[PDB]
């Protein structure tokens, strides 16, 4: 149900479990301004830039 | 193949040929054939490229 949605644990890398929940939201809000399909992580325009950047840099070294 | 025919008669007459004008034309002989020689085996295949082309590989 809604109100049981998102599960919450919290554990060690040793798989001791610490914690426990189910709430109607999880702590985290994740931003993409643009996203390729097939890809959870969006693409942004310095993403775009870093080529160029990288030949600029070349040159004034 | 010419071209060293002319480069060995460069070499022999360094102590045998008569003329230095003779020699020099010998020696012109060898240089004319090494360069038509030489374009004759370039020509017959593209340029290839770089191999380090530093503003674009390090993008």
């Amino acid at each position: 149900p809604e109100k049981e949605r998102y599960q919450y644990v919290v554990m060690t890398s040793s798989k001791d479990v610490l914690l426990e929940q189910s709430n109607s939201s999880w702590p985290w809000v994740v931003y993409r301004m643009r996203r390729l399909t097939g890809e959870i992580r969006g693409r942004g325009p310095s993403l775009s830039a870093y080529p160029t950047a990288a030949t600029i840099n070349q040159a004034l070294e | 193949s010419l071209y060293i025919v002319y480069h060995l008669a460069s070499m022999l007459g360094i102590s045998v040929t008569n003329s230095d004008r003779m020699l020099a034309r010998i020696s012109q002989g060898m240089e004319m054939w090494e360069s038509r020689a030489l374009f004759a085996d370039a020509q017959s295949s593209v340029t290839l490229p770089f191999r380090h082309n530093p503003y674009v590989d390090v993008r």
